[PDB]
């Protein structure tokens, strides 16, 4: 009974939540109006997997979710739509106005009156749940409820449960693309929440997804659909391993031991190797050690960052499908070789292996190919820091001036709050500048 | 009557496990409902020695299988002998220790080693004559290394006489399939060395390059390796039932192969290895399994043995032979090779004899080294171990479960103590 | 170091004296000659030890070695000689019934004492004569002993349990919690050795009603400081004194044990025999190395075999010096197991260790900071 509860805050957040839960629909034979009739067909199995899904005494699956946001308008899209009998009706959403990209707003004023329905639901589903893995938050920086709400939602829930694990995946904001003016505000100010309370945080760059359906995929105008369906693959293939059986089966718990030297250091980057449209899928044997290398490129990672600059301290791979450990084991060898990949001198191992059966399905729609191999990798590295780096500058050509502060001290906010939380982040900078540096 | 009680933790263990009952069911004519299909009358000579006989003329075999994760059960009952095991014998927790080995020895185990210890209990109240324990577990693990290395304390705390062997994996060289592996290693090598009168060490790289050089096998899996194990615990057993020429025990290897206390650690091999379609050409002769057990690449753990000296070795053949050709095989051998075997322990080579040979096969043999390379293997250990204790590279993990750095400096300072002891014999001339 | 192996003949003993009582020891000076009572013909056993003793005759007083004599040649020149910063290690190996509590402890209330009565009345009257102002001291004791390769504490109240054995990486092997005491007067330490002795686990067996079962520690840890804070530093000297009883070897020929008893007894052996490789190799290192060139390539003595020899790693070699009373008997039995205990003398009696410790970094941190 591996369950984990996934919560989506946050236009970003419920849109991500979509495709993920109809990737798991797809992947688990579930229709949209929650009934299973491949059970039925077959009369027997434990298809109702309990990971995600409910089961209840008429048959009806319900998934283990909350959404949150403030804006009816995403909610209501979602509440009406495809999957409308698929969700509980509490689908906990503020008959108010929204944050409006402010941090203050999203956490002091509007915040409150919300945090206690949505902390007793949070509640309730656990209560159903035994021996939950943890949580999966799905949220996005920079946006004023995504920021303000995760940040009071995650103090809550750590003083509440504490000991179970909690993820991130977020949308950081990307070196020159942006959809607002006043991102770095939220992004320094929500950098507290995310450090001292989130177990493990993967960050997704806009820009890098964009490269990636540009080159690979020969998307040539892209929505968030596609953002969206590739994130909803990298957490199908986090989460693969307490689903199905497979050789090497990679718990969450596994993960965070292997993947976190040190409690401050919890920011891998995340990426997806065989990412190929169907026309290209042919002419590809896109064998192990071919996805192997591919996961290593500065090109196909999915935050702009280049590897190259920085030291790799940790990696996690995890496999679906044809998979033997015999070709795993060739392409760590090939890869412990390589000159261009670096790495710290104090992890001497510096790698962890998981393969799962199951291989990846096809969304209809989709852009992604049918491939019977496939393989994401988490990488603990230095060069994080760099993209942490530039959004320090543009917060500081911000804040000589206090430009925009007074929209923020309006909702209850103190000034100086500001200075400290650009603190946090300086330490926490410096920290990956002491880790990397050589044993002597 | 000489009873051995078999132990599994971890995901290697039960694989191994699962693995070697099917290899000991087939020898012992044993059907996957339990029942006796056989046609030799010696199969049911000493059946007893691990099964027990049922009240309906069936078969159980005397296993006890432990973890702390349900899907590894669940695979083992899923699978063509999971009925073979009686479910009372399935003592598993939930929440896994993740390759964590407080978690294992201090945390989780400790809540779940009590109902494992009195299944035990159970199963050797009903042994006649127990001869001694055995357990499989993989030392790179957390739930393995663990809740193996306590039950083998609390075990040799009740009983102290009997014997304690262990078939365990160890980390490979290069082969690494998680981070954390020199910690749980290390600790697991500190606890081994005190509660242990056998220890049989298996490599993954060792195995990987039988299957590839040896056998021609182009795609392996686990599945070949643990035939491979299974084979070499099969092969070890082999005097306690069924007749021969020799006969010679657990304890009879652990007194000839034991020069000290703390050097327990030994390297399997087997022979013969044909590959599959070039049995034809090669004869199967005595001097033929002598030299294949005696090569360098055939051996199961990973070290070379060219570059230590043999303290001691033992061979089980198992065949209709004679007596003459293997004592001049084993002399020739020690004369041959003489500056790789130690000079104040004269004729160190044991020999055991059996006359039921397996199935498929008319002649075989099974290899246990005791050398001085084996160091090697800690010595590589010691320097990872360094390498991420100076630093603290993942000590929060460990310390947050109650343990300290003084238990880890105990453990570097055990194992270091113990390669010393074993570089104290490789030498010449004195 | 030295070890001094006292090579003491106490008297006759009813089971002794149920056979031929015929003591087959003798001695000129530091000569020791012992006879072959199957074999008189041949000529003695000889031996040259500068502390051979026969006490067999106690009224006597030629060639007659007295409990002082024994002090004189080993516990005060021990003592002194090892008081420039060493750790003294004295320790009991004989055999069953072979009197090695009366080397031990002696007659307490006569003065014709043991080794413990001597060595701790004179080191304490040696403090009282130098306690000043500015010059004072400082005594703690402790206690254990161990069953079968588990320690378990003596002084402490009923702990059934047993104490976990660690290693701390500068200080050594020692036990976990094992009850330590501070100590003010020679009387007390009496005392503590009275409920101790009282403590212990002990079995009768036909080579004697009271054999002791276990193997028994008594550390001393003595530390002492002068107050000259114009020109000295305090805590000038510390000092380890470990006092340790060894149960003998079971002769399971001569004793018959059965059951646990025999369990005991194997153990017992197993451990002597540890100890004794100990000493035969420790003893071969140390006359390597000090006297043929000085090379200290690498040397390794197996201490981790036994619980004893582990947790007398500081104590027995390495920076310490030590003690062995060769508790004999006159007997005809026991002559196979006297000629092994004086070959492993014969691989014993220098062990040659250094040492010069114990100052006091706090009070001349003063001096420093001035
Ligand atoms: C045509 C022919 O010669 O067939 C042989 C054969 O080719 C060889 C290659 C067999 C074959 O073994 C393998 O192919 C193999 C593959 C991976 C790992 C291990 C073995 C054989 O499968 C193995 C089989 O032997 C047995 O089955 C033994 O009794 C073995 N039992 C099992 O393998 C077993 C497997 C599942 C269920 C029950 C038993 C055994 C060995 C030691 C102790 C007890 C049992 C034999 C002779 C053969 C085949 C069939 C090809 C060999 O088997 C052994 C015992 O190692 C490989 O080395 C020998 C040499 C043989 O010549
Ligand atoms: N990858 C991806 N990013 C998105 C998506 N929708 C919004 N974003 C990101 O989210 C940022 C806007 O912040 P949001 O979290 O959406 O703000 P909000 O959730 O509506 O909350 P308010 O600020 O109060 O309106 C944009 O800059 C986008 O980069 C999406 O569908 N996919
Ligand atoms: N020099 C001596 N003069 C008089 N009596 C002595 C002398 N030496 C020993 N004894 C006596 O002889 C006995 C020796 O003690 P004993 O009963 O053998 O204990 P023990 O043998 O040391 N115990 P253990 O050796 O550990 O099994 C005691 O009764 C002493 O009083
Ligand atoms: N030979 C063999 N080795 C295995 C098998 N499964 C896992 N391993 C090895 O065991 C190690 C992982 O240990 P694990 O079984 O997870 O320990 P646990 O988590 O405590 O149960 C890896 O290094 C693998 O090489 C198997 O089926 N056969
Ligand atoms: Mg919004
Ligand atoms: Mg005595």
């Amino acid at each position: 009974m591996r369950e984990c509860i996934s919560i989506h805050v946050g236009q970003a957040g419920v849109q991500i939540g979509n495709a993920c839960w109809e990737l798991y629909c797809l992947e688990h034979g579930i229709q949209p109006d929650g009934q299973m009739p491949s059970d039925k067909t077959i009369g027997g199995g434990d298809d109702s997997f309990n990971t995600f899904f409910s089961e209840t005494g008429a048959g009806k699956h319900v998934p283990r979710a909350v959404f949150v946001d403030l804006e009816p308008t995403v909610i209501d899209e979602v509440r009406t739509g495809t999957y409308r009998q698929l969700f509980h009706p509490e689908q906990l959403i503020t008959g108010k106005e929204d944050a409006a990209n402010n941090y203050a707003r999203g956490h002091y004023t509007i915040g409150k009156e919300i945090i206690d329905l949505v902390l007793d639901r949070i509640r309730k589903l656990a209560d159903q749940c035994t021996g939950l893995q943890g949580f999966l938050v799905f949220h996005s920086f920079g946006g004023g409820t995504g920021s303000g709400f995760t940040s009071l939602l995650m103090e809550r829930l750590s003083v509440d449960y504490g000991k179970k694990s909690k993820l991130e995946f977020s949308i950081y904001p990307a070196p020159q693309v942006s959809t607002a003016v006043v991102e770095p505000y939220n992004s320094i100010l929500t950098t507290h929440t995310t450090l001292e309370h989130s177990d493990c945080a993967f960050m997704v760059d806009n820009e890098a997804i964009y490269d990636i359906c540009r080159r690979n995929l020969d998307i040539e105008r892209p929505t968030y659909t596609n953002l969206n369906r590739l994130i909803s693959q990298i957490v199908s293939s986090i989460t693969a391993s307490l689903r199905f059986d497979g050789a090497l089966n990679v718990d969450l718990t596994e993960f965070q031991t292997n993947l976190v030297p040190y409690p401050r250091i919890h920011f891998p980057l995340a990426t997806y190797a065989p990412v190929i449209s169907a026309e290209k899928a042919y002419h590809e044997q896109l064998s192990v050690a071919e996805i192997t290398n591919a996961c290593f490129e500065p090109a196909n990672q999915m935050v702009k960052c280049d590897p190259r600059h920085g030291k790799y301290m940790a990696c996690c791979l995890l496999y679906r499908g044809d998979v033997v450990p015999k070709d795993v084991n060739a392409a760590i060898a090939t890869i412990k070789t390589k000159r261009s990949i670096q790495f710290v001198d104090w992890c001497p191992t510096g790698f962890k292996v998981g393969i799962n059966y199951q291989p990846p399905t096809v969304v209809p729609g989709g852009d992604l190919a049918k491939v019977q191999r496939a393989v994401c990798m988490l990488s603990n590295t230095t060069a994080i820091a760099e993209a942490w780096a530039r959004l320090d500058h543009k917060f500081d050509l911000m804040y000589a001036k206090r430009a925009f502060v007074h929209w923020y001290v309006g909702e209850g906010m103190e000034e100086g709050e500001f200075s400290e939380a650009r603190e946090d982040m300086a330490a926490l900078e410096k920290d990956y500048e002491e880790v990397g540096v050589d044993s002597v | 009557m000489r009873e051995i009680v078999h132990i599994q933790a971890g995901q290697c263990g039960n694989q191994i496990g699962a693995k070697f009952w099917e290899v000991i069911s087939d020898e012992h004519g044993i059907d996957p409902t339990g029942s006796y299909h056989g046609d030799s009358d010696l199969q049911l000579e000493r059946i007893n020695v691990y099964y027990n006989e049922a009240t309906g003329n069936k078969y159980v075999p005397r296993a006890i299988l432990v973890d702390l994760e349900p899907g590894t059960m669940d695979s083992v009952r899923s699978g063509p002998f999971g009925q073979i095991f009686r479910p009372d014998n399935f003592v598993f927790g939930q929440s896994g220790a993740g390759n964590n080995w407080a978690k294992g020895h201090y945390t989780e185990g400790a809540e779940l080693v009590d109902s494992v210890l009195d299944v035990v209990r159970k199963e050797s109240e009903s042994c006649d004559c127990l001869q001694g324990f055995q357990l499989t577990h993989s030392l790179g693990g957390g739930t393995g290394s663990g809740m193996g290395t306590l039950l083998i304390s609390k075990i040799r705390e009740e009983y102290p006489d009997r014997i304690m062997n262990t078939f365990s994996v160890m980390p490979s060289p290069k082969v690494s399939d998680t981070v954390v592996e020199p910690y749980n290693a290390t600790l697991s090598v500190h606890q081994l060395v005190e509660n242990t009168d056998e220890t049989y060490c298996i490599d993954n790289e060792a195995l990987y390059d039988i299957c590839f050089r040896t056998l021609k096998l182009t795609t392996p899996t686990y599945g070949d390796l643990n035939h491979l194990v299974s084979a070499t615990m099969s092969g070890v057993t082999t005097c306690l039932r069924f007749p021969g020429q020799l006969n010679a025990d657990l304890r009879k290897l652990a007194v000839n192969m034991v020069p000290f206390p703390r050097l327990h650690f030994f390297m399997p091999g087997f022979a013969p290895l044909t590959s599959r379609g070039s049995q034809q050409y090669r004869a199967l002769t005595v001097p033929e399994l002598t030299q294949q057990m005696f090569d360098s690449k055939n051996m199961m753990a990973a070290c070379d043995p060219r570059h230590g000296r043999y303290l001691t070795v033992a061979a089980i053949f198992r065949g209709r032979m004679s007596m003459k050709e293997v004592d001049e095989q084993m002399l020739n051998v020690q004369n041959k090779n003489s500056s790789y075997f130690v000079e104040w322990i004269p004729n160190n080579v044991k020999t055991a004899v059996c006359d039921i040979p397996p199935r498929g096969l008319k002649m075989s043999a099974t290899f246990i080294g005791n050398s001085t390379a084996i160091q090697e293997l800690f010595k590589r250990i010691s320097e990872q171990f360094t390498a991420m204790f100076r630093r603290k590279a993942f000590l929060h993990w460990y310390t947050g479960e109650g343990m300290d750095e003084m238990e880890f400096t105990e453990a570097e300072s055990n194992m270091n103590d113990l390669v010393s002891e074993y570089q104290q014999y490789q030498d010449a001339t004195a | 170091a030295s070890v001094k192996v006292a090579v003491r003949v106490r008297p006759f003993n009813s089971r002794e004296m149920s056979r031929d009582s015929k003591c087959i020891i003798q001695m000129s000076g530091s000569t020791t000659t012992i006879v072959n009572p199957k074999q008189p013909k041949e000529t003695p056993k000889s031996f040259s030890f500068d502390y051979s003793y026969w006490s067999h005759t106690s009224p006597e007083d030629i060639n007659y070695a007295s409990q002082k004599q024994v002090y004189r040649d080993i516990g005060e020149e021990m003592l002194q000689h090892a008081f420039e910063g060493y750790n003294v290690c004295i320790f009991a190996y004989g055999q069953t019934g072979a009197g090695k509590s009366y080397t031990m402890m002696g007659k307490q209330e006569k003065d014709q004492q043991g080794i413990i009565p001597q060595l701790c009345e004179d080191l304490f009257s040696r403090i009282n004569d130098t306690t000043n102002d500015n010059m004072s001291y400082s005594v703690e004791v402790s206690y254990m002993e161990i069953y079968c390769e588990r320690v378990r504490d003596l002084l402490n109240p009923k702990n059934k349990g047993n104490l976990r054995v660690r290693e701390h990486p500068l200080l050594g092997p020692y036990v976990e919690d094992l009850s330590k005491l501070a100590v003010t007067s020679y009387n007390d330490i009496q005392d503590l050795m009275d409920s101790g002795n009282k403590a212990r686990t002990v079995a009768a067996t036909n080579m004697n009603e009271t054999s002791s079962r276990s193997h028994a520690v008594f550390n001393i840890i003595f530390t002492q400081k002068r107050h000259d804070a114009e020109t000295n530093i305090t805590t000038e000297k510390v000092s380890k004194i470990s006092l340790v009883d060894l149960a003998g070897s079971e002769r399971a020929d001569s004793t018959g044990a059965k059951g646990t008893r025999l369990k005991e007894g194997a153990n017992i052996n197993k451990s002597l025999t540890t100890l004794g490789k100990v000493i035969s190799a420790l003893a071969e290192m140390d006359s390597g190395p000090n006297k043929n060139k000085k090379k200290k390539k690498t040397d390794f003595i197996p201490y981790r075999d036994s619980v004893l020899t582990w947790l007398l790693r500081e104590n027995l070699g390495g920076n310490s010096r030590t003690a062995m009373v060769a508790a004999l008997s006159p007997a005809d039995i026991n002559y196979d197991e006297t000629l092994s205990t004086l070959r492993y003398a014969d691989r014993a009696k220098q062990i040659r260790c250094n040492a010069v410790i114990n100052e006091d970094p706090n009070n001349k941190l003063i001096r420093e900071l001035k």
